[PDB]
């Protein structure tokens, strides 16, 4: 809850290797909802590979 | 402003409500980012009455959707106003025209 | 000879005005003069040191979405105008402090700042506020700070009493930069240039003393890039 | 991933013998068959399957040769 | 890919009659990168390239 | 109209100017549709949308 | 302090070959991998001196155009053979010439050019023209001179003089890219990485060094 400094890369050894399941609605066909591997960012927008 | 405009920005502005328009004509005695007080020229003065016009603008209030709803006042000390002149411009007005 | 380059020498430095400026490099290889214009034009726009106003004090003011008495504009058009005053501070001082106390009617410039003599004012007739009655006063405390690039208020690190207002900073003194390559005259070579930069400035920054920073930013990094050994 | 689908044929048997490999070792505590390089369990695992040392027989025969011990 | 990717990639390759460059001959694609990078030959000059 | 407003303006009649990379300094090699547009900012936030 | 900046901590060379490198910087502040890769590649391109083959007189040969018998390849692939060819001139000189005969059937290499001993070929298996048949013998007088950057032969536009694009820049192929880098919360910095590929006269570091002094030089009367 502070955001501590270590969190930070607490966070980046948890990312590391752990994949999110990116989804939009309406999710016609299977292609909808995809596996990526994260890179943390700044801001509070998804940033999609085009 | 919009550079470009098509000229019905005065009358949304003016018809809209959101700005402060001159009950009746005269000269500004005095200009306060929160009041305006207009002297009433002498041949809009019904008998009896004081001869000013007062205007509290809204500074700062919460809109429905969240938002700052502000009135700016738009004139100096002393100069000229005459009836339907904008003395505030409201949120997202810029001299009596929408912006 | 093929492999001695012509080093580039300051020339002359025309101000046309107070915020403008023209440096002129000369001599320059065949292809530098782009190379050192698009360098220094990035550097410049980039990373120069300057002096903002960072925190106000107004009596009688509790928080920026506030009017006060006598006063047309609100305090946050106060502060707006603000952000836009050019000062320069002596060096060796990062933080100093700024009185402005003004009554009467009329237009609160620039000019009405009080200062120690280690703070000049370079627009004495930036339009600060309007006082609008007789009896209307103002009474301010700015603090300018030095710094570099743009830090706004929330990225400010965290007691800080009810009562200061903190503004955002944009420390950078450089507005607009324009470079031109053009032929230049020497006495035997012909394949020969000449780089003029514009600068449009606040006139807190020397033009020279720009140029000079920028090229020492440049090198300390080429110096690196000399070096170029593992850490 | 393709070399994992080559050395094992179904991708749904590759998952299940990943993770099974990731759960030994992430809980049994064994060590990882080949460098870690800072890896999580689910590459590990699927390094190792992609190199030829771990598949279904093999991790049956472990366990076999386990509960004999 | 689609939109700025194939403007960028049909600009690429498209042929213009007497540009800068015209006719030259190359050593390559890197060759052809520096060529480019140098203002000699224009990115839609044909040339003869090994 | 538009045309005799750019040429009192001391314009190009076509409305494109030479625009340079920021990045590197070279000039586009074709020219650029400038001007001035109005934009608004919609009640649609990333911040109330996180 | 307000003139402190960011220099470059970690520095990476992966000599992939002996001919090609790639640098690593991390990391910069933000716009600097920029300004710096775009000046790295333009000295490296078309600024630093170095040695090429500029002129040639083949024997027989009047025009670029023409033909002679007995060779396979025609002149003007003669002449860009002759382009990618590595040669080192020793300090002092500034225009030589180079002979090479050969008469016989098969290839032609570098290593056939005959020298006074100041000038050294760094790729002596390269193929300038195949002789067809036994009867066909090839004159060549190459001259090499000290340049800067890639002025070819439209550029320095008198009887049978043929002109060879001029590479005197050792560099060969650049690329620079830059990615995003991080120290503690500072996300927005800059990570630069420069492929760089010669010819073989100098290693890509070497490459680097002189581009970089030769920028920094430039500076010198500001700094």
């Amino acid at each position: 809850e502070r955001e501590e400094a270590v969190v930070w890369d607490i966070l980046d050894e948890v990312i590391r290797e752990h994949p999110v399941l990116l989804n939009r609605a309406p999710t016609l066909h299977r292609l909808g909802i995809q596996a990526f591997e994260p890179v943390l960012i700044e801001g509070k927008a998804i940033q999609l590979h085009p | 402003k919009p550079l470009v405009g098509t000229g019905i920005e005065r009358n949304v502005a003016v018809d809209s409500g959101v700005t402060a328009v001159a009950k009746r004509g005269g000269v500004i005695q005095s200009v306060d980012a929160s009041r305006i007080v207009v002297k009433v020229n002498e041949e809009e003065l019904i008998p009896g009455e004081a001869g000013i016009d007062i205007y509290n603008l809204t500074k700062y209030t919460r809109s429905n959707q969240n938002t700052c709803i502000n009135q700016r006042p738009c004139v100096m000390p002393g100069e000229p106003v005459a009836r339907g002149d904008v003395l505030a411009d409201g949120p997202s007005t810029d001299l009596g025209e929408l912006a | 000879s093929v492999t001695e380059f012509l080093k580039p020498r300051l020339v002359d430095i025309e101000q046309i005005s107070t915020t403008h400026a023209k440096v002129t490099l000369e001599p320059l290889e065949r292809g530098f003069g782009h190379t050192l214009g698009n360098a220094l034009r990035r550097i410049l726009l980039s990373s120069m040191p300057g002096c903002a106003v960072t925190e106000v004090e107004i009596e009688g003011v509790l928080h920026e979405y506030s009017t006060k008495e006598g006063v047309q504009e609100d305090i946050l058009e106060i502060l707006l105008n603000l952000k836009g005053l050019a000062v320069r501070v002596a060096e060796g001082k990062d933080e100093v402090f700024i009185t402005l106390n003004k009554s009467g009617s009329g237009p609160v410039v620039a000019g009405d700042i009080t200062h120690d003599g280690d703070v000049e004012i370079v627009n004495p007739e930036h339009v600060i506020c309007h006082l609008t009655s007789d009896n209307a006063a103002i009474a301010m405390r700015i603090k300018v700070e030095r710094g570099r690039g743009y830090v706004p208020a929330s990225a400010r690190i965290h007691e800080r009493p009810i009562g200061r207002l903190l503004v955002d900073a944009t420390f950078s003194p450089v507005d607009k930069i324009a470079y031109s390559v053009e032929a230049a005259r020497v006495e035997q070579r012909t394949d020969l240039d000449k780089l003029v930069i514009d600068m449009e400035t606040n006139g807190t920054l020397e033009p020279e003393e720009a140029i000079r920073r920028a090229a020492t930013i440049l090198a300390e990094q080429l110096d690196a890039f000399v070096d170029l050994r593992d850490v | 991933v393709q070399d994992a689908v080559e050395k094992i044929g179904n991708r749904f048997d590759l998952v299940l013998v990943a993770a099974r490999r990731a759960r030994q070792m992430q809980s049994g505590g064994k060590d990882a068959l080949v460098p870690e390089e800072n890896d999580k369990p689910t590459v590990i695992a699927l390094r190792e399957i992609e190199e030829g040392l771990i598949t279904k027989d093999v991790l049956d025969a472990r366990e076999r040769q386990e509960q004999q011990e | 890919p689609s939109q700025d990717v194939v403007l960028g990639l049909y600009y690429m390759t498209r042929e213009k009659i007497n540009a800068k460059g015209e006719g030259m001959y190359l050593t390559g694609p890197a060759e052809a990168e520096k060529a480019y990078r140098t203002k000699t030959a224009e990115l839609h000059a044909r040339v003869k390239v090994r | 109209s538009i045309k005799a407003m750019l040429e009192l303006a001391d314009l190009p009649a076509s409305g494109q100017l030479t625009l340079f990379d920021g990045r590197t300094g070279d000039a586009f090699e074709r020219p650029v549709t400038v001007g001035y547009m109005y934009m608004l900012k919609l009640n649609h936030l990333v911040d109330d949308k996180m």
